[PDB]
């Protein structure tokens, strides 16, 4: 199973590159594994922009 | 400055001879010093000029002389007997301004021995930890250049005069004054690596009544700790080190366990002085393991950052000590076993077995009786192998290690000669395990085994003449034999059951509670030396009464009695020597127990179980 | 653990050995993925023993018993426990919640409390919740190894914030609205 | 597996130059921002509706790639549902632009100077960085070289 999800993740990198996302490899891995568990992804799209903003307020 | 050239040459020679992992390090380009364009710091009348032109030219040339460069009517002359440069104003200057010039010039004095300091610590010879120290003393020189540019901006709008410049340069002679003190003491002698980091950690105590300077010195040594901690991220967490430029305390040496790594004390930071032994140990444990195969890299390698009064390298180095010294020990104890080697030294030398040895004593008796160089080692090895094959000595992996060895010297190497006290074993170790238990420890085990050998050996001799006689109605030798036999069996009860076995059990508990080789070596030295010291090897009088008693024991069994000269199945001259041997035995036995009382005990209270012959005669 | 060792024929009634079995229950424990498979592997020939010789001096470890010890919540009649089984309790808890909020509430299942003896039960718990859940509901089990000090770190998060002071009750409001309002203001 | 990757995410937002307590405070602000919003149509069609928005503003082959890959990714949808909302949170010649010389293609095209004028912009986009550098090295150093004395670079503030 781990061979399949790795290949699908490698394909998921290129389409998140041309769609101009804020993701790099680490937040792609955490958020794809989070989506695999299954919750509404429309709220995850807001929590990610909040996490980066709330770290940026410290800097 | 001529001294720096000699220093850089001596630096590179010192790098070369120490290790083969630094060789032909880059020599700094010589054309930097000869060209007056590759370093930081490089007429008309003045007396007939009007005052406004005089002010505008002199505030300008002083603004140039601040950075050690030739101004309009001021130039730069060689230093003097001084430690910063003096400069050359055109004379016929105004005698009011000649004094004020001498107040603006001490700022140029506090810059001139800063740039000529930085462009000497750009060299690889001087170290590249002294380099990054003056690369954050390079930032302060950038602030000096910023100041010069600001006053040039004011001068075009008419807002730079001689007074204004002197007010503006007070921030650059209260924080660049500190640099012009440190720079001429870093420059003296050899200085690199940790030693400069000791010199800037003594300035958090020389500057204690000043908070302005105390944080600047800490900031200068917090940027110089970043290259140093990289080298401290190799030696602590590997068994190897590269370190070409010797910017570090622990050097590698090209000549292992106490020679390849040496602490250089003119290379330490003072903040790592207490932890220097911890650093050296943590690296050495990771060296000695890398030759056997296995883990050499700490799985927890900590990124190190400098602080003081909140510091963490007093903790993070101990968290690496408590892995490296526990991965080496846990390697040794379960593979290339040092528990099993000590068990198999106890099995023969400290004499756990009795089957092997009662087989060996009768099997090797003929060879043992004859003196040294009238004995054959391979025949003793064959008899050794046979007596090993019958008893429990063919059941451990390291039975092979026993070899036949000679040492005819008894108590003249532990303070002709017959074969029983020329008969020795050697239990070998491998090259990794020789580091811990060495030749000296094996010598002490050898001599302690030599001691137990005699008591067990003459135990058989007294009995064998008791059975051969069995005459049947004789009682002359039957009382001296009893007197001797009580002693030679109670020595091996007392020693085995107190002096050897429970302290062995205590060591067997302490090695299970060992976490570092420093703990191991002390307890091993303890057990070995104290069990040897109770036995008659090393004593305050060397206890030769025991050796002479054992000699008259062997004389009584064979050189006089001769199985009662086949009356078992003389001219009564044998009775006189039986009397003489009884008196010799009684004298030696009283003297040994008297010596046990006079030195700072149980064998006396049990041999004289009801006070048996404790008063026969007394010492004078 | 006390009951199974004392019925088996091993002497245990004492406090000291209760602390030694609590220490081994915190550290050495490992728990099955299933009721059926680990009994099958122990039934063919038993080997799941992680050998522990303690420096205290006692030698107590059996690999067969310790995966069976917390497993008794799956079927309580293993122990004889009066309490309802875990699967049925979760199903009833989702049943007594509102039906439109049912899917969203079951999409966040949390690890907590003294059942942190080993995180090997957490995989078994996730498997049981996957087997409970249909395709008309969502699961999402958050699985932190922050399950022991979870109660602590919650309160340490809350009282640090200054905006949470609006839900922190003062002396003045405690005098004006009585003692028992701390039950109601807490949210 | 999520609980280790959220730890790696908190490792990256920590600047690695102590620094063992700051990670846990970043974890505090991380959970404190995670539960804020939680307090208060197919998958591939969402890609199709934006591939149309791609095609209107030029760049045909990018939409041609975007539509074929999600076709084989549907032959995981929650990831694309996450991606359609993160597509605006990103960053703020060779030998083929107007090659009409080589090739087995017919040279037959009329003029409009709006294929060549966005070939003059393909060069000017390189030049508009390489000209802003020439403006932004002298202004960046004239804003630091000129200040008030004693507050001109913060290293004298030590």
């Amino acid at each position: 199973n781990l061979n399949a999800v790795r290949e699908t993740m490698d394909v998921l990198l290129e389409i998140s590159r041309i769609l101009n996302t804020g993701l790099d490899m680490e937040t792609l891995s955490i958020c794809v594994r989070l989506c695999e568990q299954g919750i509404n992804p429309e709220a995850l799209s807001s929590v990610i922009k909040e996490l980066r903003k709330a770290t940026e307020a410290l800097k | 400055l001529q001294q720096s050239l000699e220093l850089k040459r001596k630096m590179l020679r010192d790098k070369q001879n120490k290790k083969n992992s630094g060789q032909h390090l880059p020599i700094f380009p010589a054309w930097v010093y000869e060209r007056p364009a590759l370093i930081g710091d490089f007429a008309l009348p003045i007396g007939t000029l009007p005052l406004a032109s005089q002010e505008s030219a002199v505030v300008e040339d002083l603004l140039y002389v601040l950075v050690g460069v030739d101004g309009r009517y001021v130039s730069a002359q060689p230093l003097a007997g001084r430690q910063s440069r003096t400069f050359l104003v055109d004379p016929n200057l105004d005698l009011s301004i000649r004094e004020l010039v001498h107040r603006i010039l001490p700022v140029a004095a506090s810059y001139s021995a800063v740039t000529r300091f930085i462009e000497e610590k750009s060299s690889f010879e001087y170290g590249q930890v002294n380099h990054a120290l003056a690369a954050a003393m390079r930032t302060l020189v950038k602030e000096h250049l910023i100041l010069v540019s600001q006053l040039e901006q004011l001068h075009r709008q008419g807002l730079l005069s001689l007074q204004k410049l002197w007010f503006y340069i007070q921030p650059a002679m209260r924080t660049m004054d500190i640099l012009a003190s440190l720079a001429t003491s870093v420059d003296k002698g050899e200085c690199l690596g940790g030693s400069t980091l000791s010199l800037l950690h003594d300035r958090s105590f020389s500057y204690t009544g000043d908070s302005q300077a105390q944080e600047l010195c800490l900031y200068l040594t917090k940027a110089a700790s970043a290259p140093y901690f990289e080298v401290l991220e190799k030696w602590i967490y590997r068994g190897i080190i590269h370190d070409p430029y010797s910017e570090f305390m622990v050097e590698e040496h090209e000549l292992y366990w106490d020679q390849r790594y040496t602490i250089v004390q003119q290379q330490i930071p003072s903040f790592l002085q207490k932890m220097a032994d911890k650093i050296l140990s943590t690296g050495k444990y990771l060296n000695v393991v890398r030759e056997c195969g296995h883990d050499v890299t700490c799985p927890v390698a900590k990124e190190i950052i400098y602080t003081l009064k909140e510091r963490a390298y007093v903790e993070q180095i101990e968290k690496a000590f408590n892995y490296a010294s526990k991965v080496l020990l846990d390697f040794l104890m379960e593979e290339k076993e040092l528990v099993a080697h000590l068990r198999s030294i106890k099995r023969y030398f400290l004499m756990d077995q009795g089957d092997f040895f009662v087989h060996f004593m009768d099997l090797a008796e003929e060879e043992l009786r004859k003196p040294v160089e009238d004995i054959t080692p391979p025949r003793l090895e064959a008899l050794l192998e046979l007596a090993l094959r019958m008893s429990t000595a063919n059941t451990d992996p390291f039975k092979d290690d026993l070899k036949i060895d000679l040492m005819p010297h008894d108590l003249i190497t532990q303070l002709a000669l017959s074969g029983l006290e020329a008969f020795s074993f050697d239990y070998i170790v491998k090259w990794p395990l020789s580091l811990i238990i060495n030749r000296k420890a094996l010598t002490r085990y050898q001599m302690l085994f030599r001691h137990m050998f005699y008591c067990k050996h003459v135990e058989r001799q007294l009995c064998s003449v008791w059975i051969s006689n069995k005459a049947q109605w004789f009682a002359g030798a039957f009382t001296l034999r009893q007197r001797m036999l009580n002693f030679v069996q109670n020595i091996q009860y007392y020693m085995m059951f107190e002096v050897m076995e429970p302290t062995w059990h205590i060591l067997e508990k302490n090695l299970k509670s060992a976490s570092n080789i420093d703990d191991v070596l002390g307890h091993h030295t303890g057990f070995l030396d104290t069990c040897l010291k109770d036995c008659m090897l090393t004593n305050p009088e060397l206890l030769k009464v025991f050796s002479k008693l054992m000699s008259v024991c062997v004389m009584f069994t064979n050189c006089m009695q001769k199985f009662t000269q086949s009356m078992k199945l003389l001219v009564s001259g044998f009775e006189a020597t039986i009397n003489k041997f009884d008196k010799n035995f009684s004298a030696h036995l009283l003297d040994l127990l008297a010596r046990l009382s006079i030195y700072s005990a149980s064998v006396i209270s049990r041999l004289d179980f009801n006070g048996f012959y404790t008063e026969r005669l007394e010492r004078l | 653990l006390m009951k199974i060792l004392t019925e088996r024929g091993y002497s245990f009634t004492t406090t000291a050995e209760r602390e030694i079995v609590r220490d081994i229950k915190e550290k050495l424990c490992y728990v099955a993925l299933d009721f059926e498979q680990e009994m099958a592997t122990a039934a063919s020939s038993s080997s799941l023993e992680k050998s522990y010789e303690l420096p205290d001096g006692q030698v107590i470890t059996i690999g067969n018993e310790r995966f069976r010890c917390p497993e008794a919540l799956f079927q309580p009649s293993f122990l004889g426990m009066e309490s309802c089984g875990i699967h049925e309790t979760t199903f009833n808890s989702i049943m007594k919640c509102d039906v439109d909020i049912r899917k969203d509430l079951y999409a966040n299942t949390v690890l907590s409390g003294g059942t942190t003896m080993y995180p090997g039960i957490a995989d078994r718990m996730q498997k049981e919740i996957t087997a409970l859940a249909p395709s008309t509901m969502k699961i999402k089990i958050i699985a932190p190894p922050e399950r022991k000090y979870s109660v602590w770190i919650g309160g340490s998060i809350l009282a640090s914030l200054s905006t949470f002071q609006q839900m922190w009750i003062s002396k003045q409001e405690y005098d004006e609205s009585g003692p028992s309002i701390v039950h109601r203001k807490c949210f | 597996s999520i609980t280790q990757l959220f730890d790696d995410l908190c490792e990256a937002l920590l600047p690695a130059a102590n620094r063992k307590r700051a990670k846990r405070s970043l974890k505090k602000v991380a959970y404190n921002a995670l539960f804020t919003n939680l307090f208060q149509l197919p998958a591939r069609n969402k890609i199709l509706m934006l591939s149309f928005d791609l095609r209107v503003g030029g760049l045909g082959p990018k939409a041609d790639r975007l539509e074929e890959l999600v076709e084989e990714l549907e032959a995981v949808g929650s990831v694309l549902d996450l991606l359609v909302q993160l597509a605006g949170s990103g960053p703020p010649r060779d030998y083929f632009l107007n090659n009409k010389h080589v090739g087995r293609n017919v040279p037959y095209s009329g003029y409009d100077c709006d294929d060549l004028s966005v070939f003059e912009m393909d060069v000017q986009s390189l030049i508009s960085r390489e000209e802003c550098l020439c403006h932004s090295m002298i202004q960046e150093t004239l804003q630091v070289m000129e200040a008030a004395p004693g507050t001109g670079l913060p290293t004298v503030g030590l």
